[PDB]
């Protein structure tokens, strides 16, 4: 599922601004 | 037409009344921007209670103002850290904006001061925690729930953009839920006064507009793109463009393609296609009709924009609040001691803070 792909992306936590 | 005579007259009048409001709000902001606050408290005026959040520059702590018993969120920034992280102008700018703006969904700066080592921004404490935590916990917001939050962001961006402020770091991480269930925007480290265009690559990968990724000179429409990303994430439980690494996220963002969960209403999908629109000449919020394209969109048909602004709408969700110093809605962070060096660090760089 798309949700499963989201989980697999590993970017489920708090996201930093780019630096 | 879509509106009969009474509807169209009512709508036009309301639009002129917010223009009148924004004009007065712009004058009060400029007057405050020219004559800003400074050195309005000191560290031993507060008990430090708990760290509520952390970042590259420093920490945000729940504090209790000793005289009044009031709780606040105190952002502590290591001056030397801020320099090394090349964030002098951002931090000065954030404090200058924070003290100058005034809107019900913008966090209020109550005091600010500095010492040898640190800068201190003492903001209202917003006890309901990050939208982020609630979104991941609940999974996803219903469309009415997402709409309630989205409406406040729309009004907030309408306000900021009327001040020629681009916000540029919208995300659930940055949005706190207050005791009444309303949104507080915090973090103005990337906000900038931009009447025309600006070029800085900044923001959070999932929320970057295509024209930022493509190194174009961009404008406030990047905020309307980010609003689309936010609405999608709130309603889907995940953002429209994700991948293992930001470069792959960027390829998706600029591709002009977006897929929607099947439970998304067509009204929602239509709004999102118009916000998540790679073509700046077609993106809602960037057309001649400005923000009215968004506020008059069918997905917002049930939104009473005035009632939202007046905070007279009952929030769909009210966070657990067990007292004025409750931090249960925030995660736990390792507690570091506040050490104020005897040597004044970076005095020249932060003179105006
Ligand atoms: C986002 N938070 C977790 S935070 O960094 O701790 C924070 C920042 C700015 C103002 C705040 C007001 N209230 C609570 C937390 C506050
Ligand atoms: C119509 N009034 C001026 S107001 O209800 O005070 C108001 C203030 C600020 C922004 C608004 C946006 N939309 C509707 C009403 C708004």
């Amino acid at each position: 599922t798309t949700y499963a792909d989201f989980i697999a992306s590993g970017r489920t936590g708090r996201r930093n601004a780019i630096h | 037409g879509h509106m009969g005579n009474a509807a169209a007259a009512k709508k036009g009048s309301e639009q002129e009344s917010v223009k009148e409001f924004l004009a007065k709000a712009k004058e009060e902001f400029l007057k405050k921007w020219e004559s800003p606050s400074q050195n309005t408290a000191q560290l031993d005026h507060f008990d430090r209670i708990k760290t509520l959040g952390t970042g590259s520059f420093g920490r945000v702590m729940l504090v209790k103002h000793k005289e009044t018993g009031n709780h606040y969120a105190m952002k502590i920034l290591d001056k030397q850290k801020v320099v090394k992280l090349k964030q002098i102008e951002h931090t000065l700018n954030e404090k200058r904006i924070l003290q100058a703006v005034n809107f019900p969904f913008l966090v209020k700066l109550e005091f600010s001061f500095k010492d040898n080592s640190n800068l201190y921004m003492v903001m209202e404490y917003v006890p309901g925690g990050e939208m982020f935590s609630h979104l991941r916990r609940i999974g996803r917001f219903s469309e009415p729930h997402a709409r309630f939050y989205a409406a406040q962001i729309v009004l907030t961006f309408e306000y900021l953009h009327s001040l020629d402020l681009i916000y540029r770091d919208l995300k659930p991480e940055n949005l706190l839920i207050d005791q009444q269930g309303y949104i507080q925007v915090t973090d103005f480290g990337f906000a900038k006064r931009v009447k025309g265009r600006t070029w800085t690559l900044c923001g959070t990968p999932e929320y970057l507009a295509p024209e930022i990724i493509l190194s174009k000179g961009y404008n406030k429409a990047v905020d309307w793109w980010a609003l689309g990303v936010l609405i999608y994430e709130m309603a889907a439980g995940y953002p429209p463009f994700f991948a293992d690494q930001p470069i792959q996220i960027y390829e998706k963002i600029v591709s002009g393609k977006v897929r929607f969960p099947s439970h998304f209403s067509s009204d929602l999908k239509d709004l999102l296609r118009n916000l998540l629109q790679v073509d700046l000449t077609k993106r809602f919020g960037n057309l001649k009709n400005g923000v009215n394209d968004i506020k008059n969109h069918k997905w917002f048909a049930t939104t009473d924009w005035i009632a939202i602004y007046q905070r007279k709408v009952e929030a769909p969700f009210i966070p657990k609040f067990k007292g004025p110093g409750d931090t249960s809605n925030f995660d736990d962070y390792e507690e570091e001691e506040i050490r104020v060096s005897i040597n004044e660090k970076c005095g020249k760089e932060f003179t105006e803070f």
